[PDB]
């Protein structure tokens, strides 16, 4: 069995971050207004702006890393898949998939794994792939 | 049975319920015991566990042939509907306490006029105190 999905309610084309600096001696315009950075996905073809606040010591490198983390989370959440593979290695692996009816021909990284058994012989296993 | 010297009037008790006699025509019962059988996965051995006794149940059938059977039959239904359980003299199981659970009265005017059948379905009912023990 399988169930693909593509939800637009969990994507954003442009994410913005903000946050002050807390270094030994930084203040004024260099620690209040200066630290701003923007990162964009470019896969979504619409305008869905988002803005985030940073909880920490803002640095221009750290601003993008937080931005990328959100991008990977949103991207994965917008292509969740489920599969059942009957008979019963690890998560995060790399697999190839083929579902021509919807046209899946892309590499995937498994995000979850589950082994289930029953007294009536019903073995199964589930996956939560995402690219 | 064995031998020609049987006397059914001597081996079967006369039925009754709450003291009103009636003519019995059949006698069944159901007993048993509650199990918890379990079978594991990939295993060649099984298990079992006892959980207690199962509630009994009795079913009887009555026939009314005498003159004016409608009054006796109609008057007997007024006893099965009386509130609460009462003593029952099962033809073979002896005196037990039971409560009527259902009763279907069959009758016809052209197919069979002059005889009324009534099936019953009893359940064992032992009195219990109200303070949950």
């Amino acid at each position: 069995d399988f169930s693909a999905e593509q939800s637009e309610d969990r994507a954003n084309s442009e994410i913005t971050v903000k946050g002050h600096r807390v270094a030994k001696d930084v203040w004024g315009k260099n620690a209040i207004v200066q630290p701003v950075q923007s990162v964009a996905d470019s896969w979504v073809g619409a305008n869905i702006p988002l803005t985030i606040q940073h909880y920490g010591d803002a640095t221009n490198e750290s601003l993008q890393r937080r931005a990328k983390f959100e991008a990977d989370r949103r991207a994965a959440e917008s292509k969740s898949v489920n599969v059942t593979v009957f008979h019963v290695w690890d998560i995060g692996n790399i697999h190839y998939v083929e579902i021509p009816p919807e046209g899946i021909f892309d590499v995937m990284e498994c995000v979850s794994l589950t082994y289930s058994v029953d007294a009536k012989s019903t073995l199964e296993t589930q996956l939560e792939l995402a690219p | 049975m064995a031998g020609p010297c049987y006397n059914p009037n001597e081996h079967y008790l006369p039925a009754s319920f709450k003291g009103v006699p009636f003519d019995a025509d059949s006698s069944d019962s159901e007993h048993g015991r509650n199990g918890a059988e379990a079978e594991f996965v990939f295993g060649e051995r099984t298990g079992y566990a006892d959980l207690g006794i199962k509630i009994r149940s009795y079913s009887i059938r009555a026939r009314f042939q005498t003159n004016d059977h409608v009054a006796l039959s109609n008057a007997f239904i007024a006893v099965l509907e009386s509130t609460g359980p009462g003593l029952l003299v099962h033809p073979t199981r002896g005196p037990v306490m039971a409560a009527c659970r259902s009763a279907r009265v069959t009758d016809s005017k052209v197919d069979a006029a002059g005889v009324t059948y009534i099936d019953i379905d009893f359940v064992e009912a032992n009195d219990t105190v109200t303070g949950f023990g």
